[PDB]
């Protein structure tokens, strides 16, 4: 029992997640310092 | 024939909605009607669009029906583009149309004061529709997504039904 | 992730609504043994 | 969920279809034999003709009409030519029409 | 009042003798055509239109392939103001397809099993004498 | 493991291992052949092209270094496992041509059968015909014989035919299939050849310069037909000790050159099996089925 | 065994893997096409629901009313091919539901641009010199139909009647030689491979004559400067800084 | 919604040709039992016979155990009723909108939780077969279901459609009759259903053995013995069913008379075996003697 209706809202956006890059900081550095 | 069959499903039989897309009560209406007939920007700015094609579609008509002339049919096209304001009443509904609505006016001003440069008048024989025919199609590029949408929310809520359960 | 992923993107799909319908899968081929297995029906056969 | 070749399903469909009998599907574990199923007599008699395979066959086919010269105005049956052994109209009769009219008033 | 030609060209010179043809067959599809959709069903209200359409292009068919009655100039202003059909005529040009009675019965997407009618299919393979209906066409059997 | 490969988009036919025992290739309807390693995780390396028919039969030399393919567009082709790229065309066959098979060990020469009703032989460097022994009928399947003198054929009229290179003439029929015969395969003993047939019925027949004049030797039951008539093939094991053949009934048979017991009904398949290819080196089985994929089992 | 069984055995089995293996049902094989219907079906069907008021339809209904959601695309395609004054009629490809319940023109009007600013110029010149020389000008009314007057048919009433002469300018024959002939069509040159890439209509080449006359037919519709300095504070750039100041120069935007 | 792999449907039903081509539509139609939405699935039974469609939710069929179209049980094949008698099963499946709306809510969760295998509830406890169910069961199938409708047209004379009448062209049964009208709802829960009145019927008149008045006659007479049969397989028909006290097996006529150690089991053994006591295919008329 799915509905056709709709939101503005629910349409797409943000699409893409950022990931925590190279400086900001990873995983693996924080996995590294003291 | 699609905006009449809306009206006569939600079983509104004391409205009409004339050929002309001017919509009409036939009676005078109990508080009861007068709300349960209200309808929303989709319905209007959807009736709104099709009378202006149908203003363009019948200028095209009275032409090939031989009750006009080319230039007649060209300056009456120049006219219906340039006064959307004053032939269809669609910013009620949708108000950011003046946008589009300046938009014509400034080419207008252009145009007509090119146009009468010499011995040409003010007279109303001025058909060069090519500007406001692509201004009001932009319009409606940005228009039919939200359009589509919009129609399908009312749509869907008139055959499925409204969701009164988890808002 | 990929049930979780999976299960979002029927749910996402919903909310298109506007479905960019693909195509029908090709035909698909189910072989079935029926419970009343006999030659009364099923011209003798087993499966159809 | 099996995965089976187009042509031949269709073959044998149309087999049993338009001449009674069919090479039986049954996958057994048990291995059977080619045996031809429904119409069994009909497949030994008939050599196993399918209906896409040719075969003699001097069946009287039922007389229709040819008029395909275009130009008539009123001529042209073309493709679309009834067939000459059919009737001009459809009904059921006298007896039969009381009767029916005798049930739709007991309804 | 006839199909009035978009072309304002000339029409080459054989059209005088075949113009009469086409102007009753025309006269004949409008007026099949407006026949009012009367208690006669509502399959089988658009079978007119399709018998006299294969007609015309039938017609002209022959006066160009099987009398070569009518030259290539006439006959290519006959297809390019809509008398003709130009694939109905290029697909009867091919070998299991003389008679094809509308060219939808041949659309294989346009059915769900991905075939062509039973109008398609030989009348002896069937041999059962059955009165076939393709709903689209009407037509009993085109080949 | 078990080990199925995916890729193929539709049945696949024909599936068999380098002579190395290092790539495999594998085709069918999809008009491509597509190759793999065996090893590692079984995976897809190289695709070759051209083919407009069905591959209908792939066949490799005994070294590796050359692919034969028969296919339905009335041809069969020879590549380079090299490049993957066509050297030869071999046109001028009048119909389907359906199995290839190119001389081990003697000059390099190819018998084809077809669905013409000859057998043709072919040199690869002459872009000509050598020989070609117009029966009456189609073929389904042909090998040659350790000689390179004399070539057997099965077809549909169930009498497994050899002729003989030089006098040219039928040398040797053998009889007792009750139905046609759809797969040869030479043992690499040189003398011992295995025959499918849908009849239900796998026999084992010997060529040698000398046989009992009748030498059907021994029998196994257990493969099946239906509607499909697939085209049903089998082979020996490297050593001569299992046979093993696909059917129409999802069940790779395995069975012993010895007691002739069913070693193995395994099922794990969809669709029929058309081809089963023993590794050189290995216990190793592949399984080409037309459920559009494969099997490797280990053994 | 017997031989005539074996005859017809190679028969059947000729027969049978000679279909099942043709070329129709080879893999990649896609079916040719969905070509054109005539024009009466569409006609007939639409003028057969009428306005589904007459319950022999009534399933439709459903269709109908559910098709609306689409409705403004029909207009859009619609109106972004209309015929373009130099024209008296335009044919245009439509896709259309088997019930009537929707029309799509569907179709992409490309021009080649400078015939198409020629075209326009050539109107421009006999706008003017018409508005002109005309003693008075009447201007149709708006709308040109009143509010219950049906809509007509166009069986009944512009089938078949004569199409009113458009604004052609008439070219002269010296000067005009290289486009007197192709100049007012719908889409000029569309099946000449010398002048245009094919049918889909792109990419044009063209000789140089053809583009002088093309040129001075456009002359009205263009700007005579040369080069660029004309617009020294009056580009974009000059713009964007002033927007970005706050600060506005005397002829341009604030 | 309910999504399916295929119907779930009776040998009858589902047709002749081994070979069979059907279409899916997904959430096609609503169930008229379940109220919701479905997939339907479309056959063509045979040649010249009426495309049949499953009409019933799966779940709705597997709460019933029957078949998504003909709608009579899955093993017998009587209608629905019949089966329940037989089973001596009480059903309790609400009528009212809300409450039956609720049940099938709580019955569909509640079946999620299954393998797909057998049907939920007391149809697991009752598959006890008696025979009067295997009684009346049909035995062939009776392909007549599907055949056209009557065509209102060839009823009055119209159906000008030559042969292709999309309706057998017979004459109209009479309303009448009891077989007539059987709503679907009915039909689903079993609450007066005329078939099932008349099937009930002729399983009253059929064949069953009578019990005698006097508890002292405990000689059981079974006509038609045969001289194929021992005193020993006259035992084994009614020896482990009880005790027995003594057997005649009279040669002079070919019966039997049996005289038991227990009334129950006597009864039980000779009623069980009423003209179907098939030992070397003897038809042994099982009574109580004099
Ligand atoms: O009614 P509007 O949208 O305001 O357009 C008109 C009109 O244009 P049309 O010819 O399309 O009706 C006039 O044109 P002419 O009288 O020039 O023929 C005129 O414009 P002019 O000012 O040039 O006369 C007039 O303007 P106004 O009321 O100031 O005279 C006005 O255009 P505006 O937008 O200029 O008001
Ligand atoms: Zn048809
Ligand atoms: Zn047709
Ligand atoms: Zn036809």
């Amino acid at each position: 029992q799915l509905s056709k209706q709709y939101s503005s809202r629910d349409l797409p956006s943000h699409t893409k997640i950022k990931y925590r890059q190279t400086t900001q900081d990873a995983p693996e550095e924080v996995r590294n310092r003291d | 024939n699609m905006l009449n069959l809306l009206i006569h499903r939600k079983n509104l039989n004391y409205l009409h909605l004339d050929y002309n897309f001017n919509l009409k009560p036939v009676k005078t209406l109990t508080t009861k009607e007068r709300k349960k007939s209200r309808f929303g920007n989709a319905f209007h700015l959807c009736r709104e669009v099709l009378r202006l094609t149908k203003l363009v579609v019948d200028s095209h008509v009275q032409y090939r029906l031989g009750n006009v002339d080319a230039f007649q049919l060209a300056d009456g096209l120049q006219y219906i583009f340039a006064h959307v304001g004053q032939l269809t009443g669609m910013y009620r509904y949708k108000y950011k149309l003046m946008r589009q609505i300046r938009m014509c006016k400034d080419l207008k001003h252009l145009i007509y004061y090119r146009f009468n440069t010499g011995p040409v008048g003010k007279g109303p024989g001025c058909g060069f529709w090519a500007a406001g025919w692509r201004v009001w199609l932009f319009f409606m590029r940005g228009i039919t997504p939200l359009l589509e949408r919009w129609l399908g929310n009312l749509l869907a809520r008139q055959f499925e039904g409204r969701h009164s359960k988890g808002v | 992730r990929v049930a979780l992923e999976k299960s979002v993107s029927q749910k996402v799909a919903a909310a298109m609504p506007v479905r960019a319908a693909d195509k029908l899968a090709p035909a698909q081929y189910i072989r079935y043994t029926p419970s009343q297995q006999g030659v009364a029906f099923n011209s003798g056969a087993k499966q159809r | 969920p099996a995965h089976i070749n187009d042509f031949m399903f269709e073959q044998q469909r149309r087999t049993f279809a338009t001449y009674g009998y069919a090479l039986d599907p049954s996958l057994d574990n048990h291995q059977v034999s080619a045996k031809y199923i429904g119409s069994v007599e009909e497949a030994e008699k008939n050599q196993g003709l399918t209906v896409f395979e040719t075969g003699q066959k001097k069946t009287e086919k039922r007389k229709k009409f040819k008029e395909n010269d275009a130009s008539n105005i009123d001529g042209f049956l073309g493709p679309w030519a009834k067939y000459v052994d059919e009737k001009d109209v459809a009904k059921p009769s006298e007896e039969e029409q009381k009767e029916l009219d005798e049930i739709t008033a007991k309804r | 009042m006839p199909k009035v030609k978009r072309s304002r060209k000339a029409p080459p010179d054989g059209w005088e003798l075949i113009e009469p043809t086409l102007d009753e067959l025309d006269q004949k599809m409008r007026e099949a055509e407006t026949e009012p959709h009367e208690g006669k069903r509502k399959v089988e209200s658009l079978w007119p239109i399709f018998r006299i359409h294969h007609q015309k292009t039938r017609y002209i068919f022959d006066l160009f392939y099987k009398r070569k009655a009518i030259s290539r100039e006439l006959y290519e202003y006959c297809i390019k103001e809509g008398y003709a059909d130009k694939n109905l005529i290029a697909k009867w040009k091919k070998q299991g397809y003389e008679n094809l009675c509308c060219l939808r019965c041949i659309q294989t997407r346009d059915t769900n099993f991905g075939t062509n009618c039973i109008c398609r299919v030989p009348k002896s393979k069937l041999e059962v004498g059955r009165i076939i209906e393709c709903t689209h066409c009407g037509c009993r059997g085109c080949s | 493991p078990i080990m199925l490969l995916s890729g193929h988009e539709g049945e696949v036919y024909c599936c068999k291992f380098h002579p190395n025992g290092s790539t495999l290739a594998s085709a069918g309807f999809d008009r491509l052949i597509l190759l793999w390693n065996v090893y590692g995780d079984c995976d897809n390396y190289a695709t070759l092209k051209g083919h407009s028919g069905a591959v209908m039969e792939l066949h490799y030399n005994t070294d590796g270094s050359m692919l034969f393919s028969a296919s339905t567009d009335k041809t069969v082709a020879v590549w380079d496992s090299e490049t993957g790229e066509r050297v030869k065309r071999l046109k001028g066959h009048t119909s389907f041509v359906n199995s290839c098979y190119p001389a081990r060990r003697g000059p390099q020469l190819v018998c084809t059968g077809s669905d013409d009703g000859t057998v043709k032989l072919w040199d690869i460097r002459k872009k000509a015909a050598i020989q070609t022994f117009q029966n009456t009928y189609q073929v389904l399947a042909v090998t040659f014989n350790d000689t390179s003198d004399q070539i057997i054929s099965g077809g549909i009229d169930n009498d497994i035919k050899v002729w003989d290179l030089r006098q040219n003439k039928l040398t040797y029929t053998m009889r007792g299939h009750a139905d046609s015969v759809t797969g040869l395969s030479l043992s690499s003993e040189g003398s011992y050849l295995l025959s499918n047939a849908m009849d239900n019925t796998v026999r084992v027949w010997d060529v040698r310069p000398f046989a009992p004049k009748e030498r059907c030797v021994k029998i196994f039951q257990g493969n099946v037909h239906n509607f499909e008539k697939n085209l049903l093939r089998c082979s020996w094991s490297p050593d001569g000790s299992k046979i093993a053949a696909g059917s129409a009934d999802r069940f790779v048979y395995v069975w012993d050159t010895t007691s002739r017991r069913i070693l193995y009904k395994l099922p794990g398949h969809a669709g029929s099996i058309n081809e089963v290819a023993f590794h050189p080196d290995e216990p190793i089985i592949i399984s080409a089925s037309s459920d559009k994929r494969l099997y490797m089992g280990e053994i | 065994m017997s031989e005539e069984k074996l005859q017809e055995k190679a028969r059947k089995w000729q027969q049978l893997q000679a279909k099942r293996y043709a070329e129709k049902r080879k893999f990649g094989f896609v079916d040719a096409q969905k070509e054109d219907m005539p024009p009466e079906h569409v006609r007939k069907i639409i003028r057969d629901h009428g306005d589904m008021t007459n319950r022999k339809f009534r399933h439709d209904k459903r269709v109908y009313l559910g098709a609306l959601k689409y409705m403004p695309h029909a207009v859009l395609k619609l109106l972004e091919n209309m015929p373009m004054p130099w024209e008296q009629i335009r044919d245009v490809p439509v896709l259309y539901h088997i019930t009537g319940a929707i029309s799509f023109v569907n179709e992409i009007p490309w021009v080649i641009e400078p015939v198409y600013i020629s075209q326009w110029g050539s109107m421009w010149i006999m706008m003017r010199r018409e508005k002109r020389d005309r003693r008075h000008f009447k201007r149709m009314r708006f709308p040109p139909f009143d509010d219950e007057e049906p809509p007509l048919d166009y069986a009944d009433n512009i089938l078949d009647v004569e199409p009113l002469e458009a604004i052609q300018l008439e070219l002269d024959p010296e000067e005009d030689a290289p486009v007197l002939d192709w100049f007012y069509d719908h889409q000029p040159l569309r099946d000449s491979r010398k002048y245009v890439n094919g049918s889909t209509y792109q990419r044009w080449q063209f000789t140089l004559p053809m583009m002088s006359t093309l040129y001075r037919l456009a002359n009205q519709l263009l700007t005579d400067l040369v080069d660029d300095n004309y617009f020294y504070l009056f580009d974009l750039k000059a713009f964007f800084t002033s927007k970005a100041l706050n600060m506005a120069i005397p002829g341009g935007p604030k | 919604w309910e999504d399916a792999d295929f119907p779930i449907l009776c040998q009858t039903c589902l047709g002749e040709n081994p070979y069979i081509r059907m279409t899916k539509e997904k959430y096609g139609k609503e169930c008229k039992i379940c109220a919701r939405p479905f997939t339907v699935f479309r056959w063509c039974p045979g040649v010249r016979m009426r495309f049949k469609k499953t009409e019933v939710c799966q779940t709705c069929s597997k709460l019933k155990n029957v078949c998504q179209t003909c709608l009579l049980d899955l093993e017998y094949g009587l209608p629905i009723q019949v089966r329940d008698a037989g089973l001596s099963f009480k059903d309790d499946m609400p009528k009212s909108d809300v409450n039956k709306e609720y049940y099938t809510q709580n019955m569909e969760r509640e079946i999620s939780n299954s393998d797909g295998t057998r049907p939920v509830g007391m149809l697991g406890k009752a598959t006890s077969t008696s025979d009067m169910l295997l009684k009346l069961a049909r035995t062939t199938p009776y392909y007549k279901r599907n055949r056209p409708h009557i065509c209102s047209f060839w009823v009055k004379g119209e159906c000008k459609r030559g042969e292709e009448c999309p309706y057998r062209h017979e004459k109209p049964t009479d309303p009448d009759d009891p077989l007539a009208d059987q709503n679907i709802k009915d039909r689903y829960y079993g609450i007066n259903d005329p078939v099932a009145d008349k099937l009930l019927k002729r399983a009253s008149t059929m064949p069953r053995l009578d019990p005698p008045e006097d508890k002292t006659i405990t000689t059981l007479y079974v006509g038609g013995l045969g001289d194929t049969i021992t005193e020993t397989d006259l035992r084994n028909h009614f020896y482990q069913f009880g005790e027995i006290r003594t057997i005649t097996v009279v040669q002079r006529q070919q019966c039997a008379f049996i005289q038991f150690a227990t009334r129950q089991a006597a009864e039980v053994a000779a009623e069980k075996s009423f003209n179907k006591l098939i030992v070397n295919g003897r038809r042994l008329n099982v009574k109580w003697g004099r």
